[PDB]
């Protein structure tokens, strides 16, 4: 699987707000026309915190049609500069 | 694994209301729902209960958490829409939908952060984005509904940004019958609505930190309603609302502290006349509103959050009969506040204060805070506490409705909160209570405001939202228990109970929406024999039904049922509510 275009999660505004800084790990799978499909998170780094905007950005993500694959892996850092 | 890096944006700057239940709608919501009233988006939200005096352009009430019409404080970029009437409730049926590139709305005891007199909440409609390109579209539905709208945003040089708007929206409605309230004759016409809305802004980086912009707009609205018909007289059936707004500003955004320096200016004027004597014969009335306002703000950020402070100054002035005050008025405000977020191990604190002196009133003190606790990983209890405090309008003291010895109403609020993330669901539930004094009613009777005594809200609100495969699921649930607390009967045009429900989903590139809303027990008044009696409105369950689809990579067409079962019903007695609509949209993007 070869990735075209992954929509980037917003930034929390609470974790913004407060300084916060940390990842989430995704699990998920290609379907044939390059849609991404059965989305889990793996780990999240604070909890309860990271984890919408992952989800809602994922809907969006579209990969090359068509090499499919199962657990495609992808860590995702937030960092505040 | 592939590593993607998200960095925090230094150009956004998040409120202090990280404690506060909090909603942001964004343009991809307002798309997606193909929502063509500023009343369709609220009324999706957690708290918000809409009534409404017809369909799209008549009069709308926003009652959040229970609390009066004039209880929500109502923004545009962090500012008072103007507001001249002598009722002090915004009615949002008036701004246009297509201005529209953001919502903010908080409820509870933090929202008077924004203002001392959000008794509510606060909503703060956002008019600017940053979203490059040119965006052509068109839509039609039921009623003969038309809309047309071009917008652009676009490098006018390498540190230098212009963004254009214009919208035109037309319908010629439905006939909202205004049963008891038309006099000896009902006027059968249909009750249409005609907004064109104009904009441009400037926005222009000095540096990489100090940037300044300059924007204006306006809109023109004519809606048609229907009025106490004598024979003989003038029917005041028909209004016309002209709005403009001129903001300019400079902003110093570091990586620590940032700070902006605001100027607006915004000019109303809202005509109720008949058309067969005219907009300036002697039977129409006008109410006319010009404020300035100075805001100066300043955040710094303080370890695991930050601190802010500022100042501001509103200036209004009303022309001769604006809220039937005989001369109008003049009326100025100055204003200082101060507040602090900071995390510590596993409690959050935030705080607010702010004074308000006004020429009218005197000076007067409300404050607000947040303690929260994450006692277990992922889950926390945030409590919160804070006043507010609402005068009367000077239309409510010194018109023809008015009583120059009305009170201010003020408010005391506290509010309990767990949230939590379990198994893939985020969910929130918390319970509040608002007492408000020396609320604030008007007497039929003897046509003056007065102070009715006091208020108790008692509530409970929970949402989650979660994923279920291809689906997406945003839901909450409200009771709110509003009475008043001296006769212990409750407070009217309020539902006890709603439900809201989103189901978002894609299958074969076709996006859907289903929305279901239901409604529950409210009592209004019956207008139609004196003395007036109360009703009550049984619950009621409806459902709406969007898809969208890319047909190719610069256009998309949407079509969308609102009320699908064609569900009669009615928020406020006796006016009729739409019924089933279509409306088929598009959209070209380049
Ligand atoms: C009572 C009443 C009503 N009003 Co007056 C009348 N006649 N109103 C008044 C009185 C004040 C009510 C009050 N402050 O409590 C009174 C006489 C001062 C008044 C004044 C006006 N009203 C006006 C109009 C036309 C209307 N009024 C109605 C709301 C017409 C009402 C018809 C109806 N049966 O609903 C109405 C009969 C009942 C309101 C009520 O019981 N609310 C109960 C409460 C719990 O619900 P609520 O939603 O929070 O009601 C609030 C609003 O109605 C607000 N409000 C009242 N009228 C308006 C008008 C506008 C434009 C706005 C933005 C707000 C209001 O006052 C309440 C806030 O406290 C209206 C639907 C009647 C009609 N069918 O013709 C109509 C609006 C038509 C439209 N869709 O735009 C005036 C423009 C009349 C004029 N030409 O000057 C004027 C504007 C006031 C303003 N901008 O603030
Ligand atoms: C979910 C599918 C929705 C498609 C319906 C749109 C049809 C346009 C109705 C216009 C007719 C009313 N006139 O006026
Ligand atoms: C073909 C798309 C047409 C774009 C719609 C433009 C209508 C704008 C009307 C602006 C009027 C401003 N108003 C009088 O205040
Ligand atoms: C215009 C006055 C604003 C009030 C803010 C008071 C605290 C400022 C103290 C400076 C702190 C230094 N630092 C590292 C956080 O930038
Ligand atoms: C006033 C007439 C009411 C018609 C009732 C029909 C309800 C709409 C059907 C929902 C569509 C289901 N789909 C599958
Ligand atoms: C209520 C606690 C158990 C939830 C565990 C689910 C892990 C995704
Ligand atoms: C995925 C096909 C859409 C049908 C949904 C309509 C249900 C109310
Ligand atoms: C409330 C006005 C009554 C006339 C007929 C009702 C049809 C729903
Ligand atoms: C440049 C227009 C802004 C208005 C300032 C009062
Ligand atoms: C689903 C809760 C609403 C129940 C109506 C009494
Ligand atoms: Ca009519
Ligand atoms: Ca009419």
């Amino acid at each position: 699987p070869r990735a075209l275009s992954r929509n980037q999660p917003q930034y929390p505004a609470r974790a913004q707000a407060l300084r916060i800084e940390g990842q989430v790990k995704v699990k998920f799978d290609v379907t044939p026309d390059g849609r991404v499909d059965n989305v889990q998170i793996l780990s999240a780094k604070p909890a309860n915190m990271f984890e919408r905007e992952v989800k809602n950005a994922m809907r969006r993500w579209r990969y090359e049609p068509g090499k499919p694959g199962s657990g495609i892996v992808v860590n995702i850092l937030f960092k505040i500069n | 694994p592939d590593t993607l890096v998200v960095t925090a944006n230094r150009f956004e700057q998040p409120r202090s209301t990280v404690l506060a239940p909090t909603t942001v709608v964004t343009r991809q919501d307002i798309d997606r729902w193909q929502s063509t009233s500023v009343n369709d988006v609220l009324r999706r939200l957690p708290g918000v209960d809409i009534t409404q005096n017809g369909g799209s352009g008549q009069l709308s009430s926003i009652f959040i958490r229970g609390t009066n019409a004039s209880h929500v404080l109502v923004l545009i970029d962090g500012v008072r829409l103007n507001l001249a009437g002598v009722s002090g409730s915004a009615d949002l049926s008036q701004f246009p939908i297509a201005l529209v590139q953001r919502v903010e709305y908080i409820r509870g005891p933090r929202s008077a952060v924004y203002g001392s007199d959000a008794i509510g909440g606060v909503v703060n409609i956002i008019t600017t984005r940053d979203e490059p390109g040119t965006e052509i579209s068109a839509g039609w539905g039921s009623n003969s509904y038309q809309n047309y709208d071009v917008s652009t945003q676009q490098q006018l040089g390498d540190k230098t940004r212009v963004t254009l708007l214009g919208d035109y929206a037309h319908t010629h409605g439905y006939d909202v019958v205004a049963y008891g309230n038309t006099g000896t004759q009902a006027q059968t016409d249909n009750d249409g609505f005609l907004s064109k809305t104009l904009y441009g802004a400037l926005e222009h980086n000095f540096t990489d930190a100090w940037s300044g912009f300059v924007r204006g707009y306006g809109y023109d609205n004519r809606t048609n309603y229907d009025a106490y018909y004598s024979p003989g007289s003038p029917l005041l059936d028909t209004r016309k609302l002209y709005s403009q707004s001129w903001d300019a500003g400079l902003r110093y955004n570091g990586e620590l502290i940032k700070s902006q320096l605001i100027t607006s200016y915004s000019h109303s004027k809202d005509y109720n006349y008949d058309p067969h004597y005219g907009r300036y014969d002697s039977s129409a009335t006008l109410d006319e509103m010009k404020q300035y306002t100075v805001q100066w703000a300043n955040n710094v950020i303080v370890g695991h959050g930050s601190i802010g402070a500022g100042v501001d100054w509103q200036k209004q002035t009303t022309t001769p009969g604006t809220g039937y005050v005989e001369d109008g008025y003049d009326q100025r405000n100055t204003g200082i506040y101060l507040t602090g977020l900071q995390q510590v191990g596993d409690f959050t604190f935030e705080g607010a204060a702010r004074s308000d002196d006004n020429s009218q009133f005197g000076r007067h003190g409300t404050w607000q805070t947040s303690a929260g606790w994450e006692f277990i990983e992922g889950y926390r209890f945030i409590a919160s506490y804070g006043t507010s405090y609402k005068a009367p309008n000077l239309g409510q003291l010194y018109g023809f409705y008015g009583n120059p010895n009305l009170d201010p109403e003020k408010s005391k609020q506290w509010e309990g909160a767990f949230e939590g993330l379990t198994a893939g669901v985020n969910w929130r539930i918390s319970g509040y209570r608002n007492d408000v004094s020396d609320l604030i009613d008007y007497d039929d009777h003897t046509l003056k405001y007065y102070n009715e005594g006091k208020a108790r809200i008692k509530g409970v609100e929970a949402t989650a939202n979660f994923d279920t495969g291809p689906l997406t699921h945003t839901v909450s649930y409200d009771y709110v228990d509003a009475r008043n607390a001296i006769t212990d009967t409750p407070l009217l045009r309020r539902a006890k109970q709603q439900v809201k429900y989103q189901l978002d989903w894609q299958l074969y590139d076709f996006d859907w929406g289903i929305t279901y809303q239901y409604l529950g027990t409210r009592y209004d008044k019956d207008y139609s024999s004196y003395p007036y009696q109360t009703v009550k409105m049984g619950g009621v369950s409806l459902w709406d039904l969007a898809v969208a689809y890319p047909v190719t990579s610069h256009l998309t067409v949407r079509g969308k049922i609102a009320n699908l079962f064609d569900k009669d019903y009615e928020t406020v007695y006796g006016y009729q509510t739409a019924g089933r609509e279509y409306t088929l949209s598009g959209s070209y993007t380049f």
